[PDB]
């Protein structure tokens, strides 16, 4: 039961469940590169989700729902995290470091690349730590689709309450980390807020990215990658 | 959804 | 300077700047009712924004940007707030209390009505207070469009830093309120997080609502309400 | 944007 984990047991576990590092393998060519990478990452995201404290306590239907609702936001936060140390660049994969102008290969892509670069620059100046990063990524998984759960079932309501309590623990964990980092109580509250407010920006970029992917899909410029198509369809 | 369902199981 | 305000001076000021209560005056008819109300509310939202500590310190261009980015999210959070005391209903105006099924008058609207009802139910169970509500609404105004500010100008960068500091104050204000409410330090951190995570849901509903409004606009079922059309266009 | 600009000024 995730509710028993201590702050350190929570973080250490999240850090150990991190997905493995993957390498990537015109407008269509660009879209192919990104969608191919996302499809492959999704397989590992599913394995990772299973290890997020509390995720497997949910019904299979609810696990599916959370992943359908947060997948792109999770790929994106991982991307801004990797891109931290590379000012002005987006590190999609160790062998795929793209500059802002690279986004011009695709109509409407520079816009989202700019938002991604902005968030990365933001995490950099804030000096986001990996312990914090993994907590944020888990929060996204749990928070995104919880309010879209059915409200017409006692079991669904209990599922929502369970997720909310696990989310509370992750909150204590984040506070704990900032505490030992030497932050005052005021700095802790402020930093926790800044981080959670960024999650709001990520949800926005994800929504914009999704609309972009669907529009390209419609232009038939998206390869038939079955899992990616499944996740896209869920939106 | 079938692939997601399979991988999760 | 907003940075000088104390927690109580912050809240009292926000509470005094609340917009006045407005009354509302087939698929087209339904869309007309909501868009007409939103257009009228936007006029008062602009007046309200001017009174949000720190908003007027920004360049006119940045004020415009924040409002263009957060307007629908602000109308929506005000709507869930008003609907708190009315389980299963949405109180758009004192004379416009709509049930869930009313959303079926418009293709794709019940979906967003359900998300709105869910958030309202959420704020209810959490027993959200008006002091907290006004802080959240101000955070939305300041946070939504700040990361979309240009990054290609020293002045823009300073504008972003200023907004971030004002946002920090609002964070201290929220903590302060929960403190005197008798909450432990742990309950304070947890509640602050829950509230900020809800803002993420609101951004999602707003994005969905915007796509819905544009699609209807395209079906030529949206009256020519100039200000609403201006704000919609900005997206 | 003209109305918004006007009202803000
Ligand atoms: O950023 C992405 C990604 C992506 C790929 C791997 C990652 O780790 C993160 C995002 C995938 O498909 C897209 C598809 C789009 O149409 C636009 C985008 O910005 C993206
Ligand atoms: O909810 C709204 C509102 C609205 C109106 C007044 C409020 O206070 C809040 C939201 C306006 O236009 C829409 C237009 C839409 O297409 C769908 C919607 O859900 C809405």
């Amino acid at each position: 039961l995730a509710l028993s984990l201590t702050a350190d047991q929570m973080v250490s576990a999240l850090l150990d469940a991190e997905p493995p590092i993957l390498y990537s393998e015109s407008e269509a060519s660009m879209m192919g590169l990104l969608t191919n990478l996302a499809d492959r990452e999704l397989v590992h995201m599913i394995n990772w989700a299973k290890r997020v404290p509390g995720f497997v306590d949910l019904t299979l239907h609810d696990q599916v729902h959370l992943l359908e609702c947060a997948w792109l936001e999770i790929l994106m936060i991982g991307l801004v995290w990797r891109s931290m140390e590379h000012p002005v660049k987006l590190l999609f994969a160790p062998n795929l470091l793209l500059d802002r102008n690279q986004g011009k290969c695709v109509e409407g892509m520079v816009e989202i690349f700019d938002m991604l670069l902005a968030t990365s620059s933001r995490f950099r100046m804030m000096n986001l730590q990996g312990e914090e990063f993994v907590c944020l990524k888990s929060i996204i998984l749990l928070n995104s689709g919880v309010y879209t759960f059915l409200s017409s079932t006692l079991k669904s309501l209990e599922e929502k309450d369970h997720i909310h309590r696990v989310l509370d623990k992750i909150t204590d964990t984040l506070i704990h980390l900032m505490a030992k980092a030497g932050l005052t109580l005021q700095q802790q509250h402020q930093r926790l807020a800044q981080l959670l407010l960024i999650l709001s920006h990520i949800r926005h970029m994800s929504n914009k990215g999704m609309e972009h992917l669907y529009s390209m899909k419609c232009k038939n410029v998206v390869p038939l990658y079955d899992l990616l198509l499944e996740m896209l369809d869920a939106h | 959804h079938k692939i997601l369902h399979r991988l999760l199981q």
